[PDB]
RNA sequence: AACAGUGGUAGGAGAGCGUUCUAAGGGCUGUGAAGCCAGACCGGAAGGACUGGUGGAGCGCUUAGAAGUGAGAAUGCCGGUA
RNA sequence: GACCGAUAGUGAACCAGUACCGUGAGGGAAAGGUGAAAAGCACCCCGGAAGGGGAGUGAAAGAGAUCCUGAAACCGUGUGCCUACAAGUAGUCAGAGCCCGUUAACGGGUGAUGGCGUGCCUUUUGUAGAAUGAACCGGCGAGUUACGAUCUCGUGCAAGGUU
RNA sequence: GAACGAGGUAGAUGAAGAGGUCUGGAAAGGCCCGCCAUAGGAGGUAACAGCCCUGUAGUCAAAACUUCGUUCGA
């Protein structure tokens, strides 16, 4: 394909609407945007939340509590994740992270017990749920705590 | 991927076997064409600016009071309606750039290159040497390998002396083996390649 | 210019095509270059002063520079220019020739 | 092919027309372009050709993109004239 | 320079921060284009001149000092058709007569006479409205961009995507 | 508080067709032929020019001031 017969992919194109030019189109002389109103106005749009003073949501509604600057979210991961490692192999945060698996490692990995593993690992994880372990050694697997 | 080699003086030899990963894909046209507005737009710089009607030296006093006069209601003499000016909604100085994925522009260059073997406009040439930069030579040598329309050269390592030589035809520029695009590819409708840069694009992609 | 006062010259374009003339006048100011015998104009003439004359005066009008080269002192035809020094003072040689001026 | 439907404000959706630049390919132009003026031509529409006259150098088409992109009204503004 | 091409672009392409207005602070305009070359109209006639008519230059004089092109409002001059018993949003459609003959096609102009028929826009429940706006002509003149968010569409990868 | 290299401020050199022919008032335009190109940036040239001119690429140039890099303690 040369420069003079350029195709885009259809549907991938949209012309612009061109609102308050002729009647023909629509949006003519009130530019599509009725009459008179508040909202016809340049500028006139209101607070997003701003329901004609009535007392918003927001603020018919309390408040809940804190969070705290301690908190430890966990690196989530599950046990069908497990399988793409070989058997025989060990498994650390850091080759987690080579392989990608796990994109941040954050305040540390936790293994979660989601999916079928039929392998035989040692996993190296700080956090580990009894679903998880009762699995892994099941499988064969030594699961012990960083 | 099994275009003929040839040499300086139009003499052929064996056939080059080519990456079919990188020159045997079937191009994807959609990708070829959002990768040749991207640069297009890029190469534009956009600069233009309009006064606004805040800043049209002026303006200032009420020409007339509001009620009392014969004269409808208006503004600062500098308005938009008012003869003296102040645009709205001008052309305002901005940036007509964006970015694509890695893989989109790998993939869109394999294309455009895959394309270009597929409709046989590829002409590898190996071991490209001129002692001199005269124009001439080159002219001739392209005469003698028969290309009439534009084209494009790519050698890595004998740039320093060809590209003073080649830069004198308008249409036809070199380029290095590193800075492949799109449209001078889609452009320049034959591709002039020299092996060694075959194998660096071969394992730069 | 290339062209100096006093120069045996050949004309290129205009209405005037490959005659020859000589060169009295320049203006560097405007690169404009009076010839003999071409752009023939023929200017209405009031009486000047106390000369007591009226008539259409024909003479010579100027042309521009780009269409004038001059000649090869030795072969006769029209050359390109060259510069080149002679024993202290630059000297104005034509191309194709090793003869100056 | 058959069947049914096709008033319409706010509005919502889909098709398009036209203008100025920008690339790509094609070509038009002193053997007269743009613009202007006049015609009894063509399309569903926005519009688009053809032929004359003026005019005396620039401009279409194809495809795509980007818009300071389309005036009849605002006691709108400026110029000209009733 | 996918910036403007003289109501644009700086207020200012031109002797502009000028002319002009204001006591002063200040405000603040309009106004580009002969020709390639002035070769810019010798000479004759009208006339006081201006201005014209000739002659001459040029490729052009309709090109002669706002001098490229010269739209429209407006204003004139000849005319083909019609008009002094007729009231008419001034049309439309029938329609005889008369005149002309074309991007040749069930043509063109004018139309005595008949039927029907209260402009445009805005705002209104409702306008022919005695509600509002427009003397006319030409030019200018109103939903854009930035950064985010969301949704659809379409693309590349896909439990990964991505700088 | 020296002499040395590179800049800056003036500049110089710099290839190639009045090629033929047609229209035209005038060719830079059309057709048929050549040449240069480290120079086909651009402008002007009676119309749209790489080879008409100014130029352009390179290559040089400073009497005088000026700006940058080598010398004179635990």
């Amino acid at each position: 394909m040369k420069l003079h017969e350029l195709k885009p992919s259809e549907g991938s194109r949209k012309t612009r609407n061109r609102v308050g030019r002729g009647i023909g189109s629509g949006n003519g002389k009130t530019a599509g945007k009725g009459h008179k109103g508040q909202n016809a106005r340049s500028g006139g749009g209101v607070r997003p939340g701003f329901e004609g003073g009535q007392m918003p949501l927001f603020q018919r509604l309390p408040k809940r509590g804190f969070t705290n600057i301690n908190r430890k979210e966990y690196a989530v991961v599950n046990l069908d994740k497990l399988n793409g490692f070989a058997e025989g192999t060990e498994v650390t945060p850091e080759l987690l992270l080579e392989t990608g698996v796990i994109s941040k490692l954050n305040a540390g990995v936790k293994i979660l017990g989601n999916g079928k593993l039929e392998k035989k690992l040692t996993v190296k994880a700080n956090k580990f749920s009894a679903s998880a372990k009762e699995a892994v050694e099941a499988a064969g697997g030594t699961a012990e705590v960083i | 991927p099994k275009v003929a080699l040839y040499n300086q003086n139009g003499s052929t030899a064996g056939d080059i076997e080519l990456n079919a990963s990188v020159f045997g894909i079937e191009p994807n046209e959609s990708v070829v064409f959002d990768a040749i507005l991207m640069q297009r737009a890029s190469l534009r710089q956009g600069t233009h600016k309009v006064k606004n009607r805040s800043e049209v030296r002026g303006g200032g006093r009420k020409p007339w009071r509001q009620k009392g006069t014969g004269r409808a209601r208006q503004g600062s003499i500098r308005s938009p309606q008012w003869r003296g000016g102040g645009v709205v909604f001008g052309p305002t100085p901005r940036s007509y750039s964006y970015k694509l994925p890695k893989k989109v522009r790998r993939l869109a260059i394999k294309s455009v290159l895959s394309s270009k073997v597929i409709d046989n406009n590829i002409i590898v040439l190996e071991d490209l040497t001129l002692d001199t930069a005269k124009t001439k030579e080159m002219a001739a040598i392209l005469k003698g390998l028969s290309v009439e329309k534009k084209a494009l050269i790519v050698t890595a390592d004998a740039n320093e002396a060809v590209a003073l030589s080649a830069r004198n035809i308008p249409g036809v520029t070199v380029v290095e083996a590193n800075g492949i695009n799109v449209l001078d590819v889609v452009n320049h409708e034959k591709l002039l390649i020299t092996k060694a840069a075959v194998e660096k694009v071969e394992e730069v992609l | 210019m290339h062209v100096k006062k006093g120069d045996k010259v050949m004309v290129i374009s205009g209405k005037d095509k490959g005659k020859q003339g000589t060169i009295l006048a320049a203006f560097p100011k405007k690169d404009r270059v009076l010839v003999e015998g071409v752009n023939m104009v023929k200017k209405h003439s009031k009486p000047t002063q106390a000369n007591p004359q009226g008539g259409i005066s024909n003479q010579e009008a100027p042309i521009h520079v780009s269409n004038v080269m001059p000649l090869d002192p030795k072969t006769g035809e029209v050359t390109r220019v060259g510069y080149k020094v002679e024993d202290g003072k630059k000297v104005r040689v034509a191309k194709k020739s090793g003869q100056v001026l």
